[PDB]
């Protein structure tokens, strides 16, 4: 939970970086600059925040593949260890296994 | 109209350990139960603050001014009355004068012809009245670029208590062509030690100056070679650029502060954005 | 202009969510009929009091389960 | 299955543009119409604060020659509010007016007057050949020629010290490689463009570091509550609902952040009420459906949106599910809704939503 | 099989996005402009693709 | 071991590419252009590396 919640904190914090523009408030440059020239500024934020979101998605895919290998090693221990007696040394416990 | 004075106990300054004092609200916005990290000019923790007396004894040096100043007076009857600021103090630059009249403060950003050793002569007459008959602060004010007067607050000016409750702290900054004054007052039942513990600094006022301040000297009320004055002492500390982390409470008062360059553990606290470092 | 990045990201995250649901389903649903321990507890002399579900409780979590649950902002 | 489509959001109702209390007009006319302008090395500086501005009359007039805004757009200076304004006035040879824009090199841009890389104000220059130019020589206009090093932004220098150019120390008021650093221009009515003088004014202005000070049109409206609307309290656009807040705001407090980055509860100008701002209700709809080879009636799940505020409703811990009836029966899960609720299509025929049954019971 | 075939469809379809340029065909911006100043447009396609 | 050492070697070589700027020496763009507009070149390198 700590590692998971330590990503959204970084993600939301990224909404406070100008990425080179004049201001990181998207309702500021829209209400301070004209139409034709604003997109020069507004584009920089998109290319920034898009990278910010892409990195967060990729990390999840990798992390969600670490858990998938622990929900399969648990769905196995739940089968030999519980519903039977396991002779796989040091799999269920430490020593000769009973239940 | 200026009289030189030497009724002074010639002594060298003292040194004191400014433990955890001098934290002021940097931004005007409001926070609650958050740990923000900021970088600005502060008074570094655990510094050597310079200590002067003001009672016999008469201290009035003119001290250099850079990066603002943290000026803290433990005062009975608060004989201190004002400050001057500038670079030459001889009607050659826009001099700042913050005389605090008993009626109210008066702010004079005007070129001023001061004295060589000016001092507020508020006349040794011990008959329950001290009618001032000496405006011994400056001689002329050809010019006057700024003239502000605050609310007419009438502060106490008498007492000979053994445990001086009145501690008054001020911090002066000068940046972006603006003069910034933050200050606070507390009743302290101590005697001489600068009160260990933590506090805050409610902002007083920010005004425009656009002047090059590099030197200053306090002012205080007072015959010339003979007087009766209440006990007072004052501390001067020099600010510095630094990085702190703070802990605003639910009310919004700054409850605690943490340095980022004092010692390794402070650096780890500053990095983790947490006040409790685990093994 | 940037094309179909949004759909790509949404597909990825939705896949993660469904995979999580399948993970829990696969770990726990190993049995097809829910059994019920008899009210009699003559298990030879083994006191199963801690782990068997606790009746006098809001939920069915036993003692150890609730201890673990106790052991282990959003609006922004 | 259950598909996800079309994230929704509630829409704003009206606007609120309450600006600070009204005051008198700004004396910009005085600055531009001043009888005597100074020179570049002694540019005239003035501060503008605590007045109702007006930039339409400034801009639309043909009384100006060239106008360039570097941080804003001239069409809507009449909406913003500013911390403070600085007006800087002088007169320059026309050919070098091009160096007023920041980030350039030039005799009036290297040694006497500067701008920063982060400029925000607007430059306005105007020809004054008719008045400035004199027949007998109006050479009171002096300007810096040499500097020991270039000066920083807005670093006025008035020193007239004789500059040393060579190895020998500069002695006396003059000498070999010793020069007076100021030179007068040439301005006469006989001159043409490029050498005519131009009166140049710079209107810098800075934002948000104090309570707003300079504004334009007021049209204060109201402080309505619990209504998704727009707002412009001091130059801070947005959208959301408003209410009285019990937060402890010391005298100098507004613009709460309170966790990460959001413009949280704020007070307002013209009054001292500590308001609040929370964004309008929003969430993601979802569509539950049996295969299109079976029927065409569907249900809709408004996620995380109280049924009451959504405009056969059955609120479930997931969200407001509309279109299906809640049976007390417990069946197997077919189209997983969530939070322990599963839908299906049963027999007349309709879509139902019920509580999942973890198999049967067998003692 | 469905999952893999879904990637290439998006990958190929991405060739038809402006990415801020004035076309989505390299020749469209190579047969309508000279070389010294059209690199800016081709610049915006490379980083995009 | 080979596979790992192949990653770092490629990484260091990426310090010799212009990424569209004028040169791959950060002490070179400074000493050839003026301060105000040479920022654009340095920005490309940062987005690059
Ligand atoms: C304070 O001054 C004393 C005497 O000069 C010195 O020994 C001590 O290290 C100083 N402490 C600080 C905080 O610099
Ligand atoms: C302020 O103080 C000065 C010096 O004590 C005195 O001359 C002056 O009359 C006082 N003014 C007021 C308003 O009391
Ligand atoms: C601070 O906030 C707490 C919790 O809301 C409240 O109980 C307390 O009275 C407040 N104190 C002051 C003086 O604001
Ligand atoms: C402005 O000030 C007046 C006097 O305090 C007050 O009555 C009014 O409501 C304020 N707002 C306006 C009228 O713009
Ligand atoms: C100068 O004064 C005239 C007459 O009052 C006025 O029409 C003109 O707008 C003024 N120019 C400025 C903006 O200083
Ligand atoms: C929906 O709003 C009503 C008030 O209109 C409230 O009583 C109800 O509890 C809300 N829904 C929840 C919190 O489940
Ligand atoms: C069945 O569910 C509905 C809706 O929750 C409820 O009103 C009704 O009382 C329930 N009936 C039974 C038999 O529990
Ligand atoms: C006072 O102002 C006048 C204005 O002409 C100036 O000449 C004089 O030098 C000034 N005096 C001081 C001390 O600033």
């Amino acid at each position: 939970v700590n590692q998971n919640a330590q990503a959204l904190n970084t993600l939301v914090k990224q909404l406070s970086s100008n990425f080179g523009a004049i201001s990181s408030v998207l309702n500021d440059i829209l209400a301070r600059l004209d139409k034709v020239e604003a997109e020069v500024q507004i584009d920089r934020l998109i290319t920034g925040r898009l990278q910010s979101l892409q990195t967060y998605v990729t990390q999840q895919l990798i992390r969600a593949a670490e858990i998938r290998a622990s929900a399969n090693l648990a769905a196995t221990k739940m089968s030999e260890c519980v519903l039977g007696q396991s002779k796989r040394v040091d799999f269920c416990g430490k020593g000769y296994h009973l239940m | 109209q200026c009289v030189n004075l030497t009724t002074r106990t010639q002594l060298p300054p003292a040194y004191t350990n400014s433990f955890t004092r001098g934290v002021y609200y940097p931004d005007k916005v409001f926070r609650s139960s958050v740990l923000h990290s900021t970088q600005d000019l502060f008074l570094p923790f655990f510094s050597n603050v310079t200590w002067f007396h003001a009672i016999k004894r008469f201290d009035n040096p003119v001290l250099p001014f850079n990066d603002g100043v943290y000026f803290a007076s433990t005062e009975k009857s608060n004989i201190i009355r004002g400050w001057i600021f500038g670079t030459t103090l001889d009607s050659k630059t826009q001099s700042l004068l913050i005389v605090n009249n008993a009626t109210n403060v008066v702010i004079k950003v005007c070129e001023f012809q001061f004295c060589n050793d000016p001092f507020l002569g508020v006349y040794h007459k011990n008959n329950k009245s001290w009618m001032e008959s000496e405006f011994r602060v400056y001689s002329s004010a050809n010019n006057c670029t700024f003239e502000y007067v605050s609310q007419p607050f009438l502060m106490d000016l008498e007492g000979k208590q053994g445990n001086f409750k009145n501690l008054r702290e001020f911090v002066f900054k000068n940046i972006d062509g603006y003069f910034k004054i933050y200050s606070k007052h507390t009743p302290i039942n101590l005697v001489r030690d600068l009160p260990q513990g933590f506090s805050a600094l409610e902002p007083l006022v920010d005004l425009p100056i656009g002047i090059n301040i590099t030197r200053f000297q306090t002012l205080l009320a007072l015959s010339s070679s003979g007087w009766t004055a209440g006990a007072a002492a004052y501390y001067v500390g020099y600010l510095q650029p630094r990085t702190f982390l703070l802990k605003y409470n639910e009310n919004g008062t700054i409850t605690d502060a943490v340095d980022c360059a004092l010692d390794p553990l402070s650096e780890t606290k500053c990095t983790l954005k947490s006040f409790t470092v685990e093994k | 202009q940037y094309g179909s990045f949004c759909t790509q990201l949404n597909r990825a995250l939705t896949g993660i969510a469904v995979e999580q649901d399948k993970n829990t389903q696969e770990v726990f649903a190993q049995v097809k009929q829910i059994y019920k321990t008899p009210p009699i507890k003559d298990f030879g002399g083994f006191n199963f009091s801690q782990i068997l579900p606790d009746p006098s409780k809001p939920s069915k979590r036993s003692f150890i389960e609730d201890l673990l649950f106790n052991k282990v902002l959003i609006c922004a | 299955g259950i598909y996800q489509t079309s994230n929704f959001r509630v829409q704003p109702t009206e606007s609120i543009v309450r600006f600070p209390n009204i005051t008198n007009l700004c004396p910009f006319g005085e600055v531009f119409n001043a009888t005597r302008f100074a020179s570049v090395y002694a540019w005239n500086r003035k501060r503008i604060s605590n007045c109702v501005a007006d930039y339409s009359v400034l801009y639309n007039s043909a009384s100006f020659s060239t106008f360039k805004c570097y941080g804003v757009s001239p069409t809507k200076l009449n909406d913003l509010c500013f911390t403070n304004v600085y007006a800087d006035s002088f007169v320059i040879r026309g050919d070098e007016v091009r160096q007023i824009a920041p980030g350039q090199t030039g005799k009036i841009a290297d040694y006497n007057y500067k701008l920063p890389d982060d400029f925000t104000g607007c430059v306005i220059a105007w020809n004054s050949n008719n008045l400035d130019s004199k027949v007998g020589g109006n050479y009171n206009y002096l300007y810096r020629l040499f500097r020991k090093s270039n000066l920083k932004p807005f670093e006025r220098d008035i020193s007239t010290e004789i500059y040393q150019a060579g190895s020998t120390p500069c002695n006396g008021v003059e000498g070999f490689n010793c020069y007076f650093p100021l030179q007068s221009y040439g301005f006469q009515p006989t001159y043409g463009v490029g050498y005519q003088p131009y009166r140049v004014v710079v209107l810098s202005f800075e934002l948000l570091h104090a309570p707003a000070t300079v504004c334009g049109p007021k049209k204060s409206t109201n402080l309505v509550k619990n209504k998704c609307v727009n707002f412009n309290f001091n130059g801070l656009t947005g959208t959301g609902v408003l209410t009285e807040s019990n937060k402890k705001f010391l005298p100098f407090q507004q613009f709460g952040r309170d966790i990460d980055d959001t413009t949280d509860a704020v007070r307002d100008p013209q009054t001292l009420e500590i308001l609040d701002i929370t964004p309008c209700s929003f969430g993601g709809v979802s569509v539950i459906t049996p295969g299109t080879n079976t029927s065409n009636q569907v249900a809709v799940l408004y996620q995380g949106v109280n049924c009451t505020e959504v405009p056969n409703v059955f609120q479930t811990r997931a969200g407001c599910l509309i279109g299906a009836e809640h049976v007390n029966n417990s069946y197997e899960c077919d189209i997983p809704i969530g939070a322990g609720i599963c839908a299906s299509y049963q027999t007349s025929q309709s879509i139902i939503a019920y509580t999942m049954s973890l198999g049967a019971e067998n003692s």
